[PDB]
């Protein structure tokens, strides 16, 4: 759900009328609506550049490539890259909204049991999803960066 | 089961084909749904849709099957018809499932 | 084949129902490797939440 | 709020979003500021929304406040005004929101069925929305006052 | 099942034929059995206000319906008074029956586990049960009452 | 038994009992004393039914007593008279519950599957049914045998 | 046919013939000429294959020709050796089908409750097959008796 | 479909009367056939494996069909024709349980022609076969319920027809 | 599933090393055994029906189990023991052509025992028939063919 | 392997192995001892095939290796050769397997996807293993050259 | 209609091509069956009314066909039948003159499944007769031209089907 939302939802389990307090947290999240539109056009150009790039400095010329490696044949690398996709994708979904609850519904949700049954590595997934950070970060630029960075964290928190 | 996904002719003439699907439905190990697509992934159904007809004919037959209805327009005569294309009629049943 | 054991509960937001209903609010069901990408996306789309995930059938890290 | 319905919408497609819908994601951070004016104005004359709109129903329908009637005793009238007091805060909920569905959730499903156990009528409870609408409408400026219309006729609608 | 069919079970285990012993629990069965049609009878013509009674009695004008509670919101308001009715109707089965299994089949098989998912608290709805259970040996009468309340215990143990 | 059904019907419209349905159950009531008796007039005579019958069997299928048959030998022919004595109680536990249902989950579902692998012909475990009916339908009253004819037929035409 | 069964097992693939498959093809092409010499042997040899067999049934199974059996009497006898006729046709038309699926058709589907309408004993039907294999190989070399075998134990199984 | 019960019914609701004893007297009518039909419905299920065998006996087998070259050549074949003759038995009885023909309608003839045709079914044999199970029938229901059976399966072989 | 020949495959394919002498070595192996297997697997088919008569014969009938109080008691019980010998003897047959046990994993014995512990189906007389069937099969296969199908028969026993 | 899709249609079928089926089988374990010999020849001869294929798809696409193009650079010109290695390796797999199914899973599924996000073109990745094709071929004998050129082929119209 | 002589010229026409030695040899083989199909021609016209007798005797007549309740039941309907005979006769001769099947697709075969499912009259009745009149015709005309005859016989049989 959405930062909006989220803020109701506070108040309407304390059952209390929407206060000022709660509504300068509204209004703080109106002005910076505006740079993350623009944030997530530019993630979604992109997109296919974004998981290349970070592929390339964590997930490519190394072991999980190579014979024996988790990444190892091309269903498995498909399957890597269709996953760094969806936490890009999710990502900017997150970014939008201003809340991490929808990281939690769609992406977080059943994945440490997923890949623990499959035998997927966290950890190099956790560095996949810190480079795809640091790519976005430098697109979208410094005022996005901040803001995209927090989900993206959130994102890396959950698998570890 | 049987009557949806074969017509009622063909659910007539079935003994025991799926003997072993119905023992895992049983025992609440797999879903309806789970058995309905199995159903779909058999023989027995690609040998009386599938087989005889045209490709077209055959999303027909489908959606009659697994949903009930006939196809809606003709975005969605695409969107299945190309999935038959290109992939199984076991992609195609698993698509609409 | 792989085959994947989930156990799921989903919640009726939309509508309360006068048919008992037990079976649809809390399932354990075999999944097909392949199916259960597109169901988990399901299951999260509806709300529901996947309790457990385990491998019923295969080998993990299995290359063939 | 329409920012959650279009990411939802998105993640059905299971694509980015569209710069249309993005489009509209802007427009409705513009207009959230107007829309919290408006919250507030009738979070501020809350308490007295409810106690005009309480009379006029008592007024319109002596029976509901009659001893064979459900509000009858003070109680039960204390009740029926924190009915009204509810549906208050929902609406206010509902115009920052800028959709019907925090609303929907909280006050409209199984609505009938709360109040047929408890045997209120349902057409005396819409009747006190429509009064908590006229005042609202009174202290509100023309086009805040047609915004807030939208969301009382909703309710109005719903508990039908 | 039913006590009828509870003696031919116990039967056919042993794989003896039908006994003199064994037609005498029929037989005490079927004297039972008029009573329990009435009661039922009374239970469905009183139902909702059975529901209503009880809720009153437990549920209502407490922290539950109160916000921040599990009751709170329409909906749920909605889903805890369709389980008092499942509950209702499912323990009038088992008293026409005369056997408590229906209720382990049915109603008591995975409803602690969803509740636990749920976040519903079982020790309010076991208190609802109880008030229900109250209410109904009022409306049934006391010879009835006895062969209802056995049911409803039953339930409550269960949850 | 009957009262099982009645609750079963309910159920799955997920009503209360009709008052129709709640009727039968009365007379059903009633009726079982007689059936009891019924059931206890066979009981006694079960013996002498099952030996008459097996006789007739024998007589109308030479094959089944002889070497290729299944029935032949006297260990083979006994487990044939065993089988004979089984459907008979099944029968009556039958009038009691006024129900083939009890009948049906021992005797009926996988019958098929049971002879076939032991190789005994189906057709002549009917008649072997068929002239247990006859010899028990002698020692009944006529409508006594009316209502132990009913349960006997449908054992026919389940073995069918 | 092989032939047959590859090409349907790839449009339900929607992919062209795979090697393995297209090597399998390749294979009967060059068996097909042997397995024609083979369903012509048994062809020649049929009228005494379907007597021979028909004897070692009756001597197998005595029952079946007797009053109370199915075979009994001359127009049972004729139409039960009929039958054995019928499948030893459809044995040779597998062979140079090099598939089971033309016997199949014809033969296996519905056989069941055919039979069960007609009230004729399936495993009887059965023993008659396999008389017929014995009959059938000992005309046959051993290589051939091999692969006529594989088509007679597949009518055995099948019933 | 309709019953008896239901098609008098649905008659007055049209016309918009309330039940009048013209009509009541033909739902009494009914309410005494009906146990007897009841005992007929059960003797045909019980029966019905060998209804089909004899009506095959008297028409099907020992027949050009059978040959080979025939409609119900074939094991698939023999096994679909027993299929049918099955159904028609099905449904016969459940029209004289209801009282009414118009289940036959519904299910059974709507469309049979056609599908016939384009099979190459032949009709007039299946009729054929329809009348070999009206007489099998009717000796096992007996005579009061013999009439009552005969009328449904006349309107099953004129609908072929 | 898995099979001898892609055993040896998929070893090497983790190792990433080409085909060698010794692999080769044991896919001959395998080839020679072929033949023998081949004609195995048909006797069985057309054997399968008396092969489970005779196991059935051997332990589970004329025996508590099928006696009343017994876990093979009533039609439908008996019918569900004998259809779960013919998926054993089917899967056994599958795997002595496959030359490997894990289809045995992947199907039949996976759940298998937790399973038969709900249901109360007695796990050392389920073996039992498994032996009978294995003694039985033994016989018609002949001794060379005999050894190969013991593995995979005391391959289900052990799971089991 | 070719007994493995045999057993897998049987499952889904829920039937025992077809004759049809059997004979591929038996006619497969025959074919397995040349099958060997063919994989052990291109393992030996599989460094100077890779070079020579490597060469001759250079020569025909001068763009890959070109400052623009995927494979231009030392780094990147032993990656595709190494992917060609990969390609060659997987072929021997599938000749002792009978089959396309050990080499699809490693290399066929998930390909497409594999090289666009790397963004070398597909089209010059098939034009290399037909380049392999050939030069196996010409080391192979003709009959030992066809059994090979069909899983070349599959490779080639996979990608 | 078209014949081979004209089909041959028709191809070539389409390409521009001038009559080349491949099209002339095709020509060639034509000259070489003519003077057969003249004989057989001659053979068929004269015992025409026979044919058609022994095809009927064959399959249509002694059948439920002309029995009551049969399509060729009432004379209108069996002289209708037998006219149909007629003309496939007539028009299977035309084609075997003519060395192309076109003619038959020009006039018969063009809607005559749609008149036929209008009329009720059966396909698969008719196309016995059809075959029955091959077999009369094969041995009359004997058996150079017979494979000849067969082929267009064949042809009216599938279009029908
Ligand atoms: C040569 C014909 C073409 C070519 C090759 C090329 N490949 C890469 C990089 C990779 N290639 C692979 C391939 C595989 N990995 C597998 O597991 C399998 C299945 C067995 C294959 C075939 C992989 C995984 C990589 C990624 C790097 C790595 O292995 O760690 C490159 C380099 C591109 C890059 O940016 O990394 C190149 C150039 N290039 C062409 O254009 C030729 C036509
Ligand atoms: C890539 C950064 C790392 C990696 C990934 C990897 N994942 C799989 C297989 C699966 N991964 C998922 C995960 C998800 N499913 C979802 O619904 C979501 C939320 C949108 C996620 C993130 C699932 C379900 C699967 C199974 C089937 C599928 O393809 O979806 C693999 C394949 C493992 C296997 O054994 O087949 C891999 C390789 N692993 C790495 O090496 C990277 C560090
Ligand atoms: C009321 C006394 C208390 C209460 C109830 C409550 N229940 C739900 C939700 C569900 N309850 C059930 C239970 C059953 N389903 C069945 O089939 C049966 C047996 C016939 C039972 C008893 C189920 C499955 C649900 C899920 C929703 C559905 O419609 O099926 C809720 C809603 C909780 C939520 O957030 O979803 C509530 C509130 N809880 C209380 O607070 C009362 C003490
Ligand atoms: C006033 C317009 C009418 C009226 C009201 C009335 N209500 C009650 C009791 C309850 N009303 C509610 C309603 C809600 N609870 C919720 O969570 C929500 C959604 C946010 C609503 C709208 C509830 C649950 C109760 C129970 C008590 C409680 O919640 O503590 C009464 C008292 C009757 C009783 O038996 O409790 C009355 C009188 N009655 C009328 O007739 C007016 C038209
Ligand atoms: C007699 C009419 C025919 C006949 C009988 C026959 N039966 C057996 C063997 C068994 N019969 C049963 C049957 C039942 N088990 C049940 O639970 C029930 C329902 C309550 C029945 C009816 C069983 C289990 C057996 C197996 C042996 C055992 O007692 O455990 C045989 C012996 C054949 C054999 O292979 O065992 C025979 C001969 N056969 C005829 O020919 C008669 C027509
Ligand atoms: C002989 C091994 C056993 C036997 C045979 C038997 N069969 C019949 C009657 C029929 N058999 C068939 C079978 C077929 N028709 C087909 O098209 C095919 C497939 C090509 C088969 C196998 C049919 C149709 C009949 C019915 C008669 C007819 O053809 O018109 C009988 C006569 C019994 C009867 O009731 O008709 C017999 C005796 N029965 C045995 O006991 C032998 C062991
Ligand atoms: C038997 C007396 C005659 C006969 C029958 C025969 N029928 C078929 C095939 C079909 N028959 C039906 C008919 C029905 N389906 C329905 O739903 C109903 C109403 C409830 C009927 C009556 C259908 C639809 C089929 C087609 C699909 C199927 O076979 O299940 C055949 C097979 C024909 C074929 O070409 O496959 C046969 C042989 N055959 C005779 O000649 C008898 C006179
Ligand atoms: C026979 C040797 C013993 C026996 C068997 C028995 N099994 C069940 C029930 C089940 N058995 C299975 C097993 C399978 N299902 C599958 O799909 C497969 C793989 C192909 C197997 C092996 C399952 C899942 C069940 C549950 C549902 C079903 O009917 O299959 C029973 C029934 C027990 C009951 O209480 O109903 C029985 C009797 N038990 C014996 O007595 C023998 C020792
Ligand atoms: C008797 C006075 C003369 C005679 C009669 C004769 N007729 C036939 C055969 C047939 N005649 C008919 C006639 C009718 N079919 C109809 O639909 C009607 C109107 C209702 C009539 C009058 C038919 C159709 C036949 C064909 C037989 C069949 O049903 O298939 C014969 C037999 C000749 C033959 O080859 O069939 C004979 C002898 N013959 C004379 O010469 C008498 C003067
Ligand atoms: C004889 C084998 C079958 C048969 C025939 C039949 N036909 C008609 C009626 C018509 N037949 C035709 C057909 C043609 N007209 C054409 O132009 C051509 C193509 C050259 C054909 C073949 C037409 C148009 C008619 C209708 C007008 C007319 O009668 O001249 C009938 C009479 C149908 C009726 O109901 O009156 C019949 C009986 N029917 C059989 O039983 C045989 C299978």
């Amino acid at each position: 759900q959405d930062a909006i939302t989220a803020v109701i939802n506070n108040y309407d389990v304390q059952g209390k009328y929407l206060d000022g307090a709660a509504l300068d947290k509204l209004k703080a999240y109106f002005t910076t609506g505006a740079v993350r539109v623009r944030a997530a056009a530019v993630i979604s150009s992109n997109a296919t550049t974004i998981i290349k790039e970070a592929a390339a400095k964590a997930l490519i010329y190394s072991d999980l490539t190579r014979p024996g490696g988790n990444m190892y044949t091309t269903r498995r690398y498909a399957a890597c890259i269709r996953d760094m996709d969806y936490f890009l994708r999710y990502a900017t979904y997150a970014m939008l909204a201003g809340d991490p609850s929808i990281l939690d519904e769609r992406v977080l949700n059943g994945l440490k049991e997923t890949y623990n049954s499959l035998g997927v590595p966290i950890a190099a997934t956790v560095g996949g999803i810190q480079a795809m950070k640091e790519v976005v970060g430098g697109l979208v630029g410094p005022d996005a960066a901040k803001e995209a960075s927090i989900y993206f964290d959130y994102l890396s928190s959950g698998l570890s | 089961a049987y009557v949806q996904v074969f017509d009622k002719d063909i659910a007539s003439y079935i003994r025991s084909e799926f003997s072993a699907l119905e023992s895992r439905l049983r025992n609440r190990e797999t879903s309806v749904k789970e058995f309905v697509r199995l159903l779909g992934f058999s023989a027995l159904y690609r040998k009386q849709f599938h087989d005889r007809y045209p490709n077209t004919k055959v999303v027909e037959f489908a959606f009659k099957h697994f949903l009930g209805r006939a196809v809606k327009n003709q975005a969605e005569l695409i969107k299945y018809h190309g999935l038959l294309g290109r992939k199984g009629i076991k992609a195609l049943i698993g698509a609409l499932v | 084949s792989r085959y994947f054991k989930v156990t799921a509960c989903i919640p009726s937001l939309k509508r309360v129902r006068t048919g008992r209903e037990l079976q649809n609010t809390f399932f354990t069901k075999l999944v097909p490797y392949e199916n259960w990408f597109t169901e988990q996306q399901r299951i999260q789309k509806a709300g529901g939440k996947v309790l457990s995930v385990k491998l019923f059938t295969g080998v993990q890290g299995a290359n063939t | 709020s329409v920012l959650t319905k279009a990411i939802v919408n998105a993640d059905a497609e299971a694509r980015y979003l569209s710069p249309g819908e993005l489009d509209r994601i802007k427009s409705f951070v513009a207009s959230g500021e107007r829309r919290l004016r408006i919250a507030q104005t009738l979070t501020e004359a809350r308490e007295r929304i409810v106690k005009q709109a309480g009379d006029q129903l008592f007024q319109k329908r002596p029976d509901v406040v009659s001893p064979g009637g459900n509000a009858y005793g003070e109680k039960m009238t204390a009740l029926c005004l924190r009915d009204l007091d509810y549906y208050l805060r929902l609406v206010t909920y509902g115009i920052v929101a800028g959709d019907v569905t925090p609303i929907e959730e909280i006050g409209i499903i199984g609505v009938k069925e709360m109040y047929n156990s408890l045997q209120t009528p349902i057409p005396a409870v819409a009747e006190g929305v429509r009064a908590m609408k006229n005042v609202a409408t009174s202290l509100l400026s023309g086009d805040d006052a047609a915004e807030a219309g939208f969301y009382f006729d909703y309710l109005v609608g719903a508990m039908q």
